[PDB]
RNA sequence: AGAACCUUACCUGGUCUUGACAUCCACGGAAGUUUUCAGAGAUGAGAAUGUGCCUUCGGGAACCGUGAGACAGGUGCUGCAUGGCUGUCGUCAGCUCGUGUUGUGAAAUGUUGGGUUAAGUCCCGCAACGAGCGCAACCCUUAUCCUUUGUUGCCAGCGGUCCGGCCGGGAACUCAAAGGAGACUGCCAGUGAUAAACUGGAGGAAGGUGGGGAUGACGUCAAGUCAUCAUGGCCCUUACGACCAGGGCUACACACGUGCUACAAUGGCGCAUACAAAGAGAAGCGACCUCGCGAGAGCAAGCGGACCUCAUAAAGUGCGUCGUAGUCCGGAUUGGAGUCUGCAACUCGACUCCAUGAAGUCGGAAUCGCUAGUAAUCGUGGAUCAGAAUGCCACGGUGAAUACGU
């Protein structure tokens, strides 16, 4: 019903971020799916490293976007004032879709 | 030149990111641009200050800068009245409301920008080279670091060709990727040209 | 300014002390000048301190009031903020605490009604006020046993209860207690709240027989306290234990809960399993209706219950070690407290050894505080205590407390001392005998 | 990591001089919007309306316009003045220091010697004793299992089937991503200085740095970059600075480098059909349906995306034909008709259709890569990108030969 969509970059930062959101929730008014581990996107990127010359020498870089999803599926509205007070890290990016 | 960064290697193992945020494909260009639009300001406003690091946040729609410096009792000043100065131009450069967290860096030798920040001084105020590594890198070791090396490059004191110096006291392990090492870079720009400045400083295994 | 011989004046203008004046060398914190002239820089002629408090009253059609920082405080039941006041933009009080609720009758009246009333945060005498928190205690611990959070209705029902109720006078706390002496001559029931906090969810047909009070143990009586809220330190179906009755209550049959969790309880349990065995009992809510419908509590200790059960229903045998109880949640583990006659709290956990394991020197202190006889002696060498007690038996109010004398040896002689368990009794009675017959024979 | 203009630094021509881009001072108007004439282009001229802030009644903030001087500007020279970064020997296993000893000394000893290893890796001996930069490990990925959770991901056991995991459902499984376990010569036998170690075996998904990657020491080449940036010195400052239009970077008697496509029957063409991984998408990916032979066009869902889209994988297999014919091989070149992007497709895009069918029949001296999921071969996606790859980077499918040996 109610989906809460996480996602960061480091996946050491998005375990408690995900931890405060569902022990929160599982706290006043329980009854929330597991966090769901979703597909990392892995944007992988080639650059040259020399200003000029020798093509052939290259550095590779990777974003790594760790995704988690977790789903609220009954009406436990009390949650939904105080849940706005969690104010998490900023490396996490949280979206809802009802 | 073929050695790698040691910060950009341990990135992911022991030393932390510059800045944590996230951002979509949209507004990550506008985040770097103006993660750098915070950066020069910092570092030329505060350059007496003695600031060592700089790391951002940005909390939905907000920033949190947490500025480290070895003085804070410069930036904070008299009676706390210039950090509210600081405040209201970062928020005219990003856009955004933010706050900014002073951290205090004690134990000051011991950071290798800070170091790289300070030995760049005496340089450009024309005292021999020789002496100011030597001063660098004896302290570390006297307050008690666990493995220093320092590197100077181009036209030292005046001479016509480029030379390189390098002094190394107890142990870098620059391929042990746990290994802890503070590693930054800064220029002297002097009457003849730059003298370069590469400094690694370790302090543990882990 | 400070440390500066400089003179912020009216405005942004600047002008300064002059020299030919007496207090030139002494610039003040607060000067005021008679003539302003210009020339090479500004200047004031005729110079003199002031008390910046003097300044005020009398710019009333001066002064620019400024407030910030609106915040409520529970001391005086209003809003606070900082004041700051400018007469053509000078800071006369630079900060002054203010109360932000005197001034403005308009926000404060919402946010006074919200905080002091629905949540209900005063400390006063009001005959509503008293009984308005009970009845918001009595469906708290309804949604601490049925364990969801929607049968209590929202604080803005509460918050409409009492701002349609109340006149337009209340804006504060202090218009709030003169409006209560003129109210509640006519009706002091207007303010305390109905019982319509329960309304349609199915969740409000709460049993008291699934949700009991009280836990029976033999001819002992253990009370049962409440709460939902998962993840604490102690969280569950709570059990409160007199001390002095600590030696009646034994472990056995206390984990079969309350009906309100045993449908919940072994499924954990099920879950428990390992996946080999965890497979043959599908789906396991399924197979605990049909082994809730066939079992009763006490008949059978909780492990040995599942494992004949669930054989019964499938034929194949489960071991004692296939059972987890970490993995069972730890609201589902009973709170295990002692008590005194005033419910202070001594120890607590979530298990009865948990509480026997350091109890044993105070339960022994509240037997001796009990036994104010002089059974227990020191320094005896021949029998001469008639017949011993085999267990000493003491009341305290309500309940009886057991304890188990024996002898004690000091090396010496022999002691007496008491004992709360019969085995060690029987090991101290050894000792003791074997040291009196000693001293006894020649 | 992508030249039609732009990029663009080049050329021709038309133009500007505190300037296209900064800061300071003084003055005027808020800004901005719309319209017309001329010019290839930057000007000149109107109409609408600006005017929100801040009460200390004033001014200030943003912006635009004008003038002056301090000043800016340069893809101008010097990589033999430099920083930073890079290639290289070379992932080669080597390179040094403190103290001590020897030698007047430059220096040596440590680091040599017996084995051993991928390795100054390890054992023993040893006037060396230790240490440091390197090796390895710690880092990422892959090869197996277990714990958690289970969507949009899965369907074993159930039921209804609209025959479709479709639904109710079930969490078993695949998988997803977090946690752990595992591989360490750990064990056994032989050899060996009672050592390091080597050889074989057991067990195991994997056995001797398991495979791949990242990681590169002291330094060499006065190596490459002043054109990414920063930068010392010199040079122009009414121009080596600046704006615009058009052309050029795409020319062509030639030669070289690296690739792509073929010379064919293990093949070509047509029909039918099966099996992937990985990645991208909001000024975007773009379903379905309709129109056209087709490039595409119209219409217009869902999708910030395990859901929706790119997006039918192809070599493979089964049928029919071709039959060694410069051929039903090969597609160059050329003419016409079109599609898309974009102000604009002439120079100077890509693609479609029709017409054409050059050379080429396995390539001289010589020369290159590859030790296994490798070579070879068949496709797919991505960065740059409005439009543009046979290049680059990444992902899968089929899948070898050979290593006697120095």
């Amino acid at each position: 019903r109610i989906r809460i969509r996480l996602k960061a970059f480091d996946h050491r930062l998005i375990d408690q971020a995900t931890a405060e959101i569902v022990e929160t929730a599982k706290r006043t008014g329980a009854q929330v799916r597991g966090p769901i581990p979703l597909p990392t996107r892995k944007e992988r990127f080639t650059v040259l490293i020399s200003p000029h010359v020798n093509k052939d020498a290259r550095d590779q870089y990777e974003i790594r976007t760790h995704l988690r999803l977790v789903d609220i599926v009954e009406p436990t509205e009390k949650t939904v004032d105080a849940l706005m007070r969690l104010d998490l890290a900023a490396g996490v990016d949280v979206q809802i879709s009802l | 030149g073929q050695k790698v960064h040691p910060n950009g290697i341990r990135l992911g193992i022991v030393k932390p990111w510059n800045s944590t945020w996230f951002a979509n494909t949209k507004e990550f260009a506008d985040n770097l641009d103006s993660d750098f639009k915070v950066r020069q300001y910092l570092t030329k406003e505060l350059a007496k200050a003695s600031v060592s690091r700089i790391v951002i946040e940005r909390p939905a729609k907000s920033i949190r800068v947490t500025i480290h410096t070895a003085r804070p009792g410069i930036v904070i000043g008299k009676k706390g009245e210039d950090v509210e100065k600081l405040r209201k131009v970062v928020a005219d450069i990003a856009g955004v409301p933010a706050q900014i967290n002073i951290a205090e860096v004690r134990k000051p030798e011991l950071d290798a920008k800070l170091v790289a920040d300070s030995i760049t001084s005496q340089l450009e105020r024309r005292v021999m080279f020789r002496r100011a590594m030597k001063r660098a890198v004896q302290n570390a070791m006297r307050l008690g670091a666990k493995g220093i090396k320092v590197e100077v490059s181009g036209r030292l004191g005046g001479a016509e060709i480029a030379r390189t110096e390098w002094y190394r006291e107890g142990r870098v392990p620059l391929h042990t990727l746990r290994a802890d090492i503070d590693y930054n870079t800064s220029e002297a720009h002097t009457t003849y040209g730059v003298i370069g400045v590469k400094v690694w400083i370790f302090k543990g295994e882990i | 300014d400070a440390d500066k011989q400089e003179y912020t004046g009216a405005r942004n203008a600047r002008f300064s002390i002059f020299p030919g004046s007496g207090l030139f060398k002494k610039p003040p914190k607060w000067v005021m000048v008679a003539e302003l002239v210009e020339t090479s820089r500004l200047w004031g002629r005729i110079a003199a301190r002031i008390d910046p408090e003097w300044v005020e009253p009398v710019a009333q059609h001066l002064i620019k009031r400024t407030y910030s920082e609106p915040h409520w405080e529970r001391a005086q039941g209003a809003v606070m903020a900082t004041e700051k006041v400018t007469v053509y933009g000078l800071p006369i009080v630079a900060a002054r605490k203010v109360n932000y609720s005197q001034i403005d009758p308009a926000l404060c009246r919402e946010l006074f009604i919200r905080h002091a009333l629905v949540e209900g945060d005063w400390q006063t005498r009001h005959a509503f006020f008293r009984e308005n928190l009970k009845l918001r205690a009595e469906v708290e611990e309804l949604e601490h046993k049925s364990r969801r959070r929607d049968i209590l209705v929202d604080d803005e029902t509460l918050f409409e209860f009492y701002d349609q109720r109340i006149s337009h006078d209340v804006i504060s706390a202090r218009h709030f207690d003169s409006w209560w002496k003129k109210v509640s001559r006519e009706t002091p029931d207007l303010l305390n709240f109905e019982k319509s906090m329960l309304i349609k969810e199915g969740a409000e047909k709460i049993s008291k027989l699934d949700y009991p009070n009280f836990w029976h143990q033999g001819n002992l009586k253990l009370r049962l306290s409440y709460q939902f809220e998962p993840g604490a330190d102690a969280d569950g179906v709570t059990v409160h234990i007199p001390l002095p009755l600590l030696n009646q209550v034994e472990e056995s049959g206390f984990e079969w809960q309350i009906p309100g969790l045993r449908r919940e309880l072994v499924i954990a349990l099920i879950k428990s399993l390992p996946k080999p065995v965890r497979r043959n009992f599908v789906p396991a809510p399924n197979y605990a209706e049909a082994f809730l419908g066939r079992v009763k509590p006490l008949e059978l200790p909780l492990l040995d219950s599942l494992e004949r059960e669930l054989r019964r229903m499938t034929g194949v045998t489960v071991d004692r070690e296939d059972w987890h109880w970490d993995q069972v949640p730890d609201h589902l583990k009973i709170t295990f407290r002692v008590v005194d006659d005033k419910n202070k709290k001594l120890k607590e956990g979530r298990s009865l050894q948990d509480l026997k394991d350091a109890l044993k020197g105070k339960v022994q202190e509240t037997l001796s505080a009990v036994a104010d006889d002089g059974i227990e002696q020191s320094g005896l060498h021949i029998w001469s205590f008639g017949q011993l007690p085999e267990s000493y038996e003491q009341k305290r109010g309500n309940y009886k407390v057991k304890a188990w004398p024996a002898l004690v040896d000091e090396r010496d002689s022999v002691a007496i001392k008491l004992f709360d368990n019969p085995l060690e009794q029987k090991q101290a009675m050894w000792n003791g005998l074997r040291r009196l017959l000693l001293l006894n024979i020649p």
